[PDB]
């Protein structure tokens, strides 16, 4: 069980557990057109944790953009496979995920939400009140209105994982 | 992040 950033670097082993991420995208989130999906996964700006249970296989992860410069990341994917949820993995990849972006000199973790995920980012720390300056993400993160957008603070030193 | 009604 090992939870790993992964790159489309073009070699053959990463290149099929970012496909295998991607699927789980798409069957988790059928709201969302999967070329969409695949897009984003596999564009140069984006990157991806997953989840592996012993060295070959994707249960979930997790697809999110660095703004370096700005020291912000938007999530732009997260996923559990569904016969591995309600297992604490969603819980354990979030951890990770800001665990690292801590160690990546990352302030804040943006995210739009809807129905359902609004109350479970706010269970991950995530608040609708930004206290990140509105003008910091604008013209970077495209502004939508039909969502919320939702942010957690990412302290220096204060242990997440 | 569509999650609607998940
Ligand atoms: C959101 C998601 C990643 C969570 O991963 P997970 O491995 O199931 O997460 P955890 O078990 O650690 O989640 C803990 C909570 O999620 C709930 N949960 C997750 N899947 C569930 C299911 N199928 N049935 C019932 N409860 C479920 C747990 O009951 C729990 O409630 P609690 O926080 O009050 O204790 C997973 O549900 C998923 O892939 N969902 C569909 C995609 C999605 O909506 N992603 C986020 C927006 S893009």
């Amino acid at each position: 069980l090992d939870f790993d950033i992964l790159t489309n670097d073009g070699t053959h082993r990463n290149m099929k557990l970012l496909i295998d991420l991607k699927n789980i995208f798409s069957r988790q989130l059928p709201k969302m057109p999967k070329e969409y999906i695949v897009k984003l996964v596999f564009d140069r700006h984006h990157e991806s944790m997953v989840i592996l249970k012993n060295k070959q296989k994707v249960i979930g992860g997790i697809c999110f953009r660095q703004y370096k410069p700005q020291r912000f990341a938007e999530v732009a994917f997260l996923a559990v496979t569904a016969n591995e949820q309600v297992r604490g993995y969603g819980t354990r990849l979030m951890n990770k995920f800001k665990d690292h972006m801590q160690k990546q000199n990352i302030e804040y973790l943006l995210t739009y939400a809807d129905n359902f995920a609004i109350g479970y980012f706010k269970k991950q720390g995530f608040t609708k009140e930004h206290r990140m300056p509105q003008e910091k993400w604008k013209g970077y993160i495209k502004d939508y209105d039909g969502g919320t957008l939702m942010e957690c603070y990412i302290h220096p030193y204060v242990d997440y994982g | 992040k569509k999650p609607l009604d998940g």
